[PDB]
């Protein structure tokens, strides 16, 4: 995607402060709470029946960390998100059967989580930059669907 | 909200659809899978080749539910209650996909009902399919 | 975009049968009838109070013709819609203030119109090809928004 | 459909907003104009620069309508009737944009209520903004 260098540096700076494991578990958990139909993909995971059960579920935390880890790795290749995520794009289509609309929902939940975590540091311009990135990542992950 | 004139329009058009309802239901599904491939992620267990029995069968089921809602247009919440529970608790289709199937059903109707698909009826049918979509997504959260 | 040659030849072939002026009038008027909030740009145009008034309004027909003629000319440059529509994109953002969601609404009404006009010749594969074209045009017209 | 728990969650959260409601409404608009630039097409007559009185003023109106919606959460359609007429017949904002402002409001609340913005509260607020959005677009067609 195309970021101005001041958007790029906004995204980079904030991300050096993110505990990926913790933010990842939060983001995934919140997705499954706020948009519960997304639980469709995780019935192997245990008890997802109340907010407290989802947030404390260890398989949610583990997977949350896996997903934001791969997400991290794409921040390192912001100039070619499609090529970075082609393999995972094909996996989520052909093996996992995940509607790419779910990528958009998680992008927006992640922005919520960053705002909740960083408070007033997550200013409108920083949000704008992150919104372009998560749209980019969602797009990159949906690119090999057929 | 469907106005009474909307209800008259939907009844008249669907009346014309009559007995082709199931064939039209299958064609709208096939239109959807080709135009919007992401929707195929909800049918990984179907043979989605053209004319498959699974698609024809599902087309008829879709069409009967629509026929039930036109019959009970004044009471669609009660009429579709079973189907809203099924989509909210079991199938869990993301709401965005209801818009895509609605578009393809409108396209199918337009292609088959040259005389009845006037601007006003198009408007009424789009609004009807939006209300069905809203009732089927009602209980999602 | 990216159409296969079979897809390109299917779009081209049907379009050769289109009366651009009539389809233009039909699609713009049905836009304004099915999605009445699109009427917001057009109060200079007179009586828009009923379906019949809209479909019969000569200003609406003239605008439709102008919009679809540009569309038509774009079908010759499917390899580069963004370049073809770059100035029109600028114009629609900076001067006309048209929310690009209207382009998507128009593209879906255009598809319904072709289906009504062509009946069974508008097959599922042909619809799919036109969906790609109409999304590509909408994208191209939205590209220079800021 | 807002459960009693959702209502409790929303009155609590909006309660802690209290007097900053106006300031948060302006921030939510600013967030929306920078993150989703297509939304600026509805405000060609405003100065949208950071700190603009026009945005602050509009933010205060948005916020006060939400405050009114929270007070009347069991009877939102009537409380917001004149604003649904306004958006439907005069402003004519495309319904997609409601979702964009609603996300920006959630972001703003997240950024200012570190402790109140629990997962459960987040879910109830998102349902509540969706319900407001539905009422405000009720009369569009
Ligand atoms: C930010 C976007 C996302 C990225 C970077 C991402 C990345 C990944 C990676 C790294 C794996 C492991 C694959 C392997 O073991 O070979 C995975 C698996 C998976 N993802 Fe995604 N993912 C994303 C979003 C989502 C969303 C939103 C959903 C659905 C709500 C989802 C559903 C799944 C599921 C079902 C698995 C399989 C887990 C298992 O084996 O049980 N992912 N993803
Ligand atoms: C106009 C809205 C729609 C109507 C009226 C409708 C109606 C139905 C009905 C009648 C059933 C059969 C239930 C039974 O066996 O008792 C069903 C099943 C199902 N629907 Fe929906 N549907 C709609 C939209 C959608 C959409 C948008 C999708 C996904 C893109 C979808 C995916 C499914 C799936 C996966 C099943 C299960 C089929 C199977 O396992 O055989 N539906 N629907
Ligand atoms: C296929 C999609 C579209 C194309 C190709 C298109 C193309 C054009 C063209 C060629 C013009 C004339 C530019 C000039 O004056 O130099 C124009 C003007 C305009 N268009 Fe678009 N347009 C499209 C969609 C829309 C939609 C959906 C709306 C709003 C509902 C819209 C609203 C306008 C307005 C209000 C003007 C000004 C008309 C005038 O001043 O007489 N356009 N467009
Ligand atoms: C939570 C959803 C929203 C609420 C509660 C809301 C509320 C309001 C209120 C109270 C007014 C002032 C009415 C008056 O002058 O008496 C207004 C005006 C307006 N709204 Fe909405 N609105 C919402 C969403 C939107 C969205 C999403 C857009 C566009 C992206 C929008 C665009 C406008 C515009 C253009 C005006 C006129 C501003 C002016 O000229 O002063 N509104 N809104």
């Amino acid at each position: 995607v195309h970021l101005t260098p001041e958007e790029k540096s906004a995204v980079t700076a904030l991300w050096g402060k993110v505990n990926v494991d913790e933010v990842g578990g939060e983001a995934l958990g919140r997705l499954l709470v706020v948009y519960p139909w997304t639980q469709r993909f995780f019935e192997s995971f245990g008890d997802l029946s109340t907010p407290d059960a989802v947030m404390g579920n260890p398989k949610v935390k583990a997977h949350g960390k896996k997903v934001l880890g791969a997400f991290s790795d794409g921040l390192a290749h912001l100039d070619n998100l499609k090529g970075t995520f082609a393999t995972l794009s094909e996996l989520h289509c052909d093996k996992l059967h995940v509607d790419p609309e779910n990528f958009r929902l998680l992008g927006n939940v992640l922005v919520c989580v960053l705002a909740h975590h960083f408070g007033k540091e997550f200013t409108p311009p920083v949000q704008a930059a992150y919104q372009k990135v998560v749209a980019g990542v969602a797009n990159a992950l949906a690119h090999k669907y057929h | 909200v469907l106005s009474p004139a909307d209800k008259t329009n939907v009844k008249a058009a669907w009346g014309k659809v009559g007995a082709h309802a199931g064939e039209y239901g299958a064609e709208a599904l096939e239109r959807m899978f080709l135009s919007f491939p992401t929707t195929k992620t909800y049918f990984p267990h179907f043979d989605l080749s053209h004319g498959s029995a699974q698609v024809k069968g599902h087309g008829k089921k879709v069409a009967d539910a629509l026929t039930n809602a036109v019959a009970h247009v004044d009471d669609m919440p009660n009429a579709l209650s079973a189907l809203s529970d099924l989509h909210a608790h079991k199938l869990r289709v993301d709401p965005v996909n209801f818009k895509l199937l609605s578009h393809c059903l409108l396209v199918t109707l337009a292609a088959h009902l040259p005389a009845e698909f006037t601007p006003a009826v198009h408007a009424s049918l789009d609004k009807f399919l939006a209300s069905v979509s809203t009732v089927l997504t009602s209980k999602y959260r």
